[PDB]
């Protein structure tokens, strides 16, 4: 049983790794 | 440069559409780039290392987030034997109403069944609940962002690595193999003993109580009292109820060989044991080179001084040591023929040695995961010896490598070729002779005189590890051999039983039928090394065109002239040796379905006498296996294999339109777009827009590249499609 | 499944919208006559 | 022309050829299947390719096994 | 080297190298390839004579 | 640095240790580590059939682990043993 | 005379003499000694 | 453009230049063999790379080698 | 009885398929009368078929569960005409056809233009290079001492390397 926040807590961490992925990725493009 | 590809000036100057192509498939070869230093080079190469490593544990949280939120898991650990895993949800607007009834069959909404085997890796390795795995999957969340911020922080200027930290062989062998294998097989010894060994003995230990609650009742006092065999006192019973205390023995390291008899897969213990000793030879093998205390190898040292006295090969191995830390396209071209080999003994040893409980009665995914590896493997073989023939061209120094055992290959590349030559020309002569001349004489009613080779060879080696049904009596299956007696003693109780047991994949009885069909994976082995070995051994020059390596690793031709040059190029050596593998990974995993789909289905001896002619592989597998697959839908309605259906002729148009792009070659097609250029510029209300790139035709070696794909995509996808919905179709 | 609605909006997303939105910032990028 | 020659196999052997009986009801050869299963590419690989293909493959110890033998020397 | 003596090629990037031609004639004016030698087996492009450098000649 | 020609290696390969010891005492040395190998394996056997002294691997002994190693090292020793002979020591 | 013998010596025609011979002995063998599989009569 | 080299083993032939369909290549006055004229490229802006030039050159490996570069309009030959 | 096998004049499956594989001719004779020529056909393919099982039978071939024939190829001389002994019998004729084909090249290698003596064959030569091929094995041992057979490394072309 997972939870409806439990949800929304990943989706905040995934956004906050899309975030890091385009600055790894703006550094590597450079 | 402006105006994309950046890193290439070349490109980025071209009027056509050819740039855009071109700017794509040279993206990562970062060698090539213009501008592009050594240390900028290898410190682009560990940020993007980085970004691979951030992709997988995001893959691997995804498929723990589906499954925990979406899946069925709670469901499948209380009754493992008659649930459908949940690979995730569908939500598809195109979907009609006895479409969304077909696929949640089980179910409240419609779902995909899983066919990676995750649910039966997860409880055997403890997994229990929902939130377990969610837990699980936001840890790799977040160990993907440190690792997205790593890549990030070692491009910044005071944590870019220098370039002798790069070439540090020795600190880095030594880490590795101590650190990243050994440590993390001790480590992962550690889950095991704590975490699923007491999971499957019904006892719940997670991060709420493994702090008090000890894998073991001595407790790890015989541990530093050296009384090491506490740990193996007594084991899980013959009728111990697996994930329950019922029968649960407290040992947490044996030597019990074979299989829980419950789940028909290895004992956690021995798992745990096995792990613990992997860790410590590993820990100890990274202490062999010389880092900054005195101590160790040195690896110049040692290859230097390896050469034989008697002068067979020349120089030894003097200059290979400079030869591989300079050449980043030889250590990748090493470790893919390592990891295909090791991807190849994955699939091989899965199948055989079953590790997870319940996955040997899984069918589809035990046929979806042996067929999944072997492509792997076989795509990673064709791109070590692929990076072997880059290495050739742009790496390979011919006054550093003086007759060492790296030159000498080219010196003797003619022996190397034709010999290979012979020894596939000999495979193919017999094997399809053979399979032909027993086409022949079945068709014509007589099968009795069909050329059948007993393999007792392979039959010698199964009964060499205790095969008992070939009564050749050598070694574990004779009673007096001294391998039997010093034996019986430790594992093989267990792994006579095992062997012996005719219900499951530990050494399955073969006959001439797979005689035949083992030449037939050899002859394809050789034809494909035959290529590949012809692709880097010619990379730099042949008679026909002795300047090769100025030219580079891919090119087109060299024209017309010289009789004509078409595919001369060691890259067209990789793409004609990835039809060789597709085909012997076909002629390997269509073997291991069909005679899996026959001890399956009860009838074993049908493999015995369909599989020693052609025929037999065309009615009895291909023919008779494709119908429930190809009554995915019909007129009368659909079922849930009805995108499997879609997916087997998905992929046979796939492979269809790459036959385009394989036969049909530029000039036709150049011509072609010219009068399209003109019907564009003389249309009018279409004469308001133009192209900004010139529309030309693909070019020789990129239509090579795309119908190689698009062969290979519909390739995996027919037969993906085939093999699981066959599987799912009749079991 | 907990939150049901979350598929009718991100599937949408994923698969009609940010593939328009990344293919024209492809094709903008692309046709860029500088950097 | 191998679309031509399909259509004609097909379509002969559902709508044209097959039995008479004394009642004067027409039995034919696949049954009518040309009008509902040919409309797809699925019918085509499962009601022509491999439902007539049935007689190829199991010629084998039969006077047709020489079609059975070139089927598969073609193949 | 003379005209009509049997020569080895040492090119190693001719079609002929290793194998046996005999020399036609033998330039004196200086120029960087002198001795013209034909051949029995034609090459990829059909050729079966080439001009060599002294060096690039071994007497048989 | 660590090439060499002709039909022995110098004594520099064997190490900053075996370099400067004698062959006589390397040779010996090789058959002090194939006796206590030997002694280890045969040992390691008779324990195995004792009905009382092989369950949970208590045939298993420490100084008879470490005395089986001794196997790979009477290999290299006589090989070193060869190479100090040849390089007069 | 001489002409005829030397077209009667090209390669195809040589080897369609040749293999209709081969070809005409293992048929003429396996007529008189049917069914060897192995050297067992 | 596409890279057009003479390699000093052109013995003046002018068979090069006589293939070429965009002129890239002419003959230049040369002393290293006895025709005394070596072939020259000075307009590889113009070279297409149907390589003619290596089909009709007669040295044991030619003289003559077209090195496929970067494609301009003139080198990928679009008339448009 | 090697490989858990059985000797096809033991084996039931062996006997089982001699009996079916006539009665098939035998059904298929029953549908003509007496003197006809396909009663005179399938009677001789009934006299092959039976004498093809038994001669199957009584020459040590190992059966299978299938009741075919299977031929072992380790090596041992009991099952020797299953593949040495055949075997022996190729590599006779084999290396007999390599080595008279080599001897008949070098033999024109040295005429005015050896390339048409390979499109128009000089027969008279050819027959008598071939008759000398039964003693191949001595001929190439003796080729192999003397120099004739192995080229030398300085004589054969090579590309760059
Ligand atoms: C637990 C037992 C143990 C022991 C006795 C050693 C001993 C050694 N290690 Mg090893 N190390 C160990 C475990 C151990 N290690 C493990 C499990 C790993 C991961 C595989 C490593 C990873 C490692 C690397 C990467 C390197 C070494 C190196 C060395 C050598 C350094 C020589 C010296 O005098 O350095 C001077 C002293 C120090 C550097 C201080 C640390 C020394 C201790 C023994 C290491 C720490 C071990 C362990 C983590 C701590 C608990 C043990 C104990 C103190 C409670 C020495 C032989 C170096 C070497 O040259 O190998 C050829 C080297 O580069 N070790
Ligand atoms: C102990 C310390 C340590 C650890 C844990 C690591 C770990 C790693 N480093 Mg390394 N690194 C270290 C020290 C360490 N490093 C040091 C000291 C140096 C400088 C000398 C480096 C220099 C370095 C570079 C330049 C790079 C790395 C990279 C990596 C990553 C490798 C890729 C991967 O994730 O697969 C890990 C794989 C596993 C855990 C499983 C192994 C699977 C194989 C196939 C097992 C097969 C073997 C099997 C046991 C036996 C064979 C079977 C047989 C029967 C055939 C990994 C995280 C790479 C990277 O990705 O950076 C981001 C990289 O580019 N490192
Ligand atoms: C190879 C080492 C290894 C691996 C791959 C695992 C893997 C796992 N452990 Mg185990 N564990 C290990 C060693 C390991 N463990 C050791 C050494 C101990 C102490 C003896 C434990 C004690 C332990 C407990 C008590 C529990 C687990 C659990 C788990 C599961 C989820 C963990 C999680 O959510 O963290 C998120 C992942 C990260 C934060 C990545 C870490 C990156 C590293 C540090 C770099 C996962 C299967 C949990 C479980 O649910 O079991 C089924 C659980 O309750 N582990
Ligand atoms: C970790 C392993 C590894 C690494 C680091 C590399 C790295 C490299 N390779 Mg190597 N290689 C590998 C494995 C690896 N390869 C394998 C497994 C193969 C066999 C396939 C090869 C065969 C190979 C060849 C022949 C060549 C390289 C080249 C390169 C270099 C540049 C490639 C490039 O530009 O990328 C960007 C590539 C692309 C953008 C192409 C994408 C095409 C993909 C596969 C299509 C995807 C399928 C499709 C979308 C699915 C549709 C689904 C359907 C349902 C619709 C780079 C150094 C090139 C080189 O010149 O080296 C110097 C080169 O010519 N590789
Ligand atoms: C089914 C289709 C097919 C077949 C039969 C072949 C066959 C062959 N390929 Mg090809 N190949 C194929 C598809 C196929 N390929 C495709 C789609 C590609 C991608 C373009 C390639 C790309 C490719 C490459 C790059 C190479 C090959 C090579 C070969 C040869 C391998 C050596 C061998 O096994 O000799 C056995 C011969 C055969 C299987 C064909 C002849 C069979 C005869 C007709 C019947 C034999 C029966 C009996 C013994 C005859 C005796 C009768 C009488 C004379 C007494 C073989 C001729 C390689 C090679 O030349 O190695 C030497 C090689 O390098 N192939
Ligand atoms: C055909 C067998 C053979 C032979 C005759 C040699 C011969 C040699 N080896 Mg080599 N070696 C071999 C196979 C062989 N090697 C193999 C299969 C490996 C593993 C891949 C090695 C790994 C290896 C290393 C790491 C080193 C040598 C070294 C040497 C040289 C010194 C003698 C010696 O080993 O020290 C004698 C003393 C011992 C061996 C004591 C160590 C005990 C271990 C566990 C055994 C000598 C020329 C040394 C060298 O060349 O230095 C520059 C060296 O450092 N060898
Ligand atoms: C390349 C693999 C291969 C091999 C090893 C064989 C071998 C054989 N075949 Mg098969 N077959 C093949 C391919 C092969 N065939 C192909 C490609 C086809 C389709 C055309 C067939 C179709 C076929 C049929 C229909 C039959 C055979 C038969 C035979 C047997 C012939 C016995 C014989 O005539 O000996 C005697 C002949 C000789 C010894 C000739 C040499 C004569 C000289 C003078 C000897 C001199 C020595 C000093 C022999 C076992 C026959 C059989 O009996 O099956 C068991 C049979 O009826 N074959
Ligand atoms: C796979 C490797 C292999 C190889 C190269 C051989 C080679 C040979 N074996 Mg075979 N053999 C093998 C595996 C192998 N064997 C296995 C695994 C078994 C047990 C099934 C046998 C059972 C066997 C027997 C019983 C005999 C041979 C014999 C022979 C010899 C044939 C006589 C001759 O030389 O002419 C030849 C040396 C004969 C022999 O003379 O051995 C010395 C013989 O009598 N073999
Ligand atoms: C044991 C330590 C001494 C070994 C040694 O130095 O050998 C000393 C002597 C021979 O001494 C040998 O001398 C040679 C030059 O004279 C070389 O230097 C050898 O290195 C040295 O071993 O060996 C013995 O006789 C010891 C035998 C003891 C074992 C008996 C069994
Ligand atoms: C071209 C090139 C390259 C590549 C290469 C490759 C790709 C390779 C591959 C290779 C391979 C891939 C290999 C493999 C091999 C393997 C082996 C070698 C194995 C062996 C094994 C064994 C020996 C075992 C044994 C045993 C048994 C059988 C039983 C049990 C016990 C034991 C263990 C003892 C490079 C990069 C270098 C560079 C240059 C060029
Ligand atoms: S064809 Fe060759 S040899 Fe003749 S002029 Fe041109 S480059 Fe020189
Ligand atoms: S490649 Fe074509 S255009 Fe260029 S020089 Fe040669 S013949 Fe002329």
């Amino acid at each position: 049983m997972i939870y409806d926040s439990q949800v929304y807590i990943a989706l905040v961490i995934a956004v906050v790794a899309s975030v890091l992925a385009i600055r790894l990725g703006a550094t590597l493009y450079n | 440069a402006t105006k994309f590809p950046k890193f290439s000036q070349a490109l980025a100057q071209d009027p056509a559409t050819r740039r855009i192509w071109y700017g794509i498939a040279t993206a990562h070869d970062l060698e090539a780039h213009d501008g592009m230093t050594e240390e900028n080079l290898y410190q682009k190469i560990f940020a993007s290392h980085f970004g691979h490593l951030a992709i997988i544990f995001l893959w691997t949280a995804g498929n723990l987030f589906h499954v925990a939120w979406q899946g069925n898991f709670e469901q499948w650990v209380a009754k493992p034997l008659k649930t459908k895993p949940i690979a995730h949800s569908i939500w598809d607007p195109h979907f009609g109403e006895s479409a969304l009834k077909a696929f949640s069959k089980g179910n409240t909404y419609p779902v995909n069944i899983a066919f990676s085997g995750v649910y039966q890796w997860w409880y055997t390795i403890g997994f229990r609940t929902n939130q377990e795995l969610y837990a699980g999957s936001i840890g790799l969340l977040a160990l993907s962002c440190v690792l997205l911020f790593a890549g990030w922080l070692h491009l910044q200027p005071k944590f870019r690595p220098s370039l002798s930290w790069f070439k540090n062989n020795e600190s880095r062998l030594n880490h590795h193999l101590s650190g990243l294998l050994g440590v993390s097989s001790l480590a992962w010894t550690g889950h095991i003993v704590h975490v699923a060994i007491p999971a499957s003995r019904g006892v719940h230990v997670g991060w709420d109580n493994f702090l008090t609650t000890p894998p073991h009742p001595a407790g790890l006092t015989p541990f530093f009292t050296g009384n090491w065999t506490v740990y193996a006192e007594n084991p899980d019973s013959a009728s111990h109820v697996y994930g329950t205390s019922e029968g649960a023995g407290t040992a947490i390291l044996t030597f019990l060989g074979g299989f829980h008899p419950q789940t028909q897969s290895l004992w956690l213990s021995d798992i745990a044991h096995h792990q613990l000793a992997i860790a410590v030879v590993f820990i100890i093998a990274g202490h062999m080179y010389r880092t900054n205390f005195g101590i160790g190898h040195n690896m110049k040292e040692i290859l230097d001084a390896h050469r034989p006295p008697g002068g067979r090969l020349g120089a030894g191995h003097v200059g290979l040591f400079e030869t591989i830390t300079n050449s980043l396209h030889m250590q990748l071209g090493l470790a893919l023929a390592s990891l295909g080999v090791a991807t190849s003994l994955t699939a091989q040893h899965m199948y055989a040695l079953t590790p997870y409980a319940y996955l040997s009665k899984d069918f589809t995914t035990e046929a979806a995961l042996y067929t999944h590896h072997q492509y792997i493997a076989g795509f990673l073989m064709v791109g070590a010896f692929a990076h072997g023939a880059i290495f050739f061209v742009r790496d390979y120094d011919p006054e550093l490598n003086k007759n060492n055992v790296l030159a000498r290959m080219l010196e003797h590349k003619e022996a190397i070729i034709s010999h290979l030559s012979w020894a596939s020309l000999f495979l193919g002569f017999h094997t399809l002779g053979l399979y032909i001349h027993n086409d022949t004489v079945v068709a014509f009613g007589q099968p009795e005189k069909q050329i059948l080779f007993e393999p007792v060879f392979a039959e010698y080696i199964q009964a060499a590890s205790g095969k008992a049904v070939y009564q050749f009596n050598v070694l574990l299956s004779s009673p007096t051999s001294p391998a039997t007696v010093a034996g019986n003693q430790v594992w093989l109780p267990g792994w006579l039983d095992a062997i012996n047991n005719p219900k499951n994949d530990l050494f399955l009885k073969i006959g001439p039928g797979d005689f035949l069909v083992h030449h037939a994976i050899a002859l394809g082995l050789h034809v494909t090394a035959l290529i590949l070995v012809k692709g880097a051994l010619d990379a730099r020059g042949s008679k026909l065109m002795p300047d090769k390596k100025d030219f580079g690793y891919s090119f087109p031709c060299d024209g017309p002239g010289r009789g004509g040059t078409c595919d001369i190029s060691a890259w067209d050596a990789f793409y004609l040796a990835m039809f060789w593998m597709l085909n012997t990974i076909g002629w390997v995993t269509f073997y291991w379905h069909w005679k899996h789909m026959t001890i399956w289905g009860g009838n074993p001896g049908q493999f015995d006498e369909s599989s020693n002619y052609i025929m037999g592989w065309l009615r009895d597998y291909l023919w008779l296996n494709s119908s429930p697959l190809i009554n995915g839908y019909n007129p009368f309605g659909m079922n849930n294999l009805s995108v499997w259906s879609w997916m087997f002729l998905f992929g046979h148009l796939i492979w269809a339109t790459g036959f385009m792009f394989l036969i049909s070659w530029r000039g036709y097609w150049q011509e072609l777009i010219e009068t399209l250029v003109w019907a564009h510029e003389r249309t009018p209300l279409a004469n308001l827009i133009r192209w900004r790139d010139k529309p030309v035709a693909l070019s020789i070696v990129q239509a090579r590249l795309v119908g190689l794909a698009h062969f290979s995509v519909g390739y995996i996808l027919t037969y993906a499609a085939f093999v699981i919905a066959s599987t799912s179709g009749k079991f | 499944m907990a939150a049901a609605f979350l598929p009718s909006i991100l599937v949408p997303i994923v698969g009609l919208i940010f593939p328009a939105f990344s293919m024209a910032l492809f094709f903008l990028y692309i046709q860029q006559d500088d950097i | 022309i191998s679309v031509v020659i399909f259509h004609f196999s097909w379509k002969m052997q559902s709508d044209v050829w097959g039995t008479v009986t004394p009642d004067g009801s027409i039995s034919h050869i696949t049954g009518g299947n040309f009008a509902q299963s040919s409309i797809t590419i699925n019918g085509w690989l499962r009601d022509f390719l491999w439902s007539q293909a049935s007689q190829v493959i199991q010629s084998y110890g039969s006077a047709s096994s020489a079609y059975g033998l070139i089927f598969l020397g073609a193949h | 080297v003379g005209r009509g003596s049997k020569v080895r090629i040492l090119r190693k990037e001719s079609y002929w190298f290793n194998q046996v031609g005999t020399v036609a004639t033998i330039d004196q004016s200086g120029i960087r390839y002198p001795a013209l030698v034909r051949f029995e087996s034609v090459n990829y492009a059909g050729t079966n004579s080439n001009n060599f450098a002294l060096d690039e000649l071994k007497e048989v | 640095d660590m090439t060499w020609e002709g039909e022995y290696p110098p004594s520099k390969v064997l190490g900053p240790i075996m370099s400067k010891m004698p062959s006589g005492l390397l040779g010996l040395i090789s058959i002090a580590c194939a006796a206590v190998c030997a002694y280890s394996i045969a040992q390691s056997g008779v324990l195995q059939q004792q009905p009382g002294a092989y369950e949970n691997g208590s045939w298993v002994k420490w100084y008879y682990v470490l005395g089986s190693f001794g196997g790979p090292l009477a290999w290299g020793t006589h090989v070193a043993s060869w190479i100090q002979r040849k390089n007069g020591m | 005379m001489k002409n005829f013998q030397k077209y009667l010596s090209t390669a195809p025609v040589l080897l369609t003499i040749w293999m209709t011979f081969t070809a005409g002995f293992i048929i003429e063998i396996n007529r008189f000694f049917p069914d060897m599989l192995g050297l067992y009569f | 453009s596409h890279t057009v080299k003479i390699y000093d083993t052109c013995i003046g032939c002018t068979q090069c230049v006589r293939a070429c369909p965009t002129d890239v290549l002419e003959m230049v006055p040369w002393d290293g063999c006895k025709s005394g004229q070596i072939a020259s490229s000075p307009r590889v802006e113009d070279c297409v790379g149907c390589k003619r030039c290596e089909t009709a050159c007669p040295t044991d490996f030619l003289s003559v080698r077209v090195y496929l570069g970067a494609e301009t309009t003139r080198s990928l030959g679009l008339a448009y | 009885e090697i490989g858990g096998l059985t000797k096809c004049s033991d084996s039931p499956a062996f006997a089982k398929r001699e009996k079916a594989s006539i009665k098939k001719l035998e059904q298929r004779k029953s549908t003509y009368e007496a003197g006809t020529p396909p009663a005179l056909a399938l009677q001789q393919q009934i006299e092959r078929t039976e004498a093809r099982f038994d001669k199957y039978s009584r020459s040590e071939l190992l059966c299978g569960a299938d009741g075919l024939p299977h031929l072992i190829a380790d090596g041992r001389w009991s099952h020797a005409a299953e593949f040495m002994l055949p075997g022996f019998g190729f590599i006779y004729i084999s290396g007999w056809i390599g080595w008279v084909g080599r001897k008949y090249l070098r033999a024109v290698s040295t005429t005015k233009n050896p390339a048409e003596s390979e499109i128009i064959i000089n027969v008279p030569l050819a027959l008598k290079i071939m008759t000398t091929g039964y003693i191949w094995p001595i001929s190439a041992w003796e080729e192999l001492v003397s120099g004739d057979l192995v080229a030398l490394d300085e004589e054969v072309t090579v590309s760059p390397r």
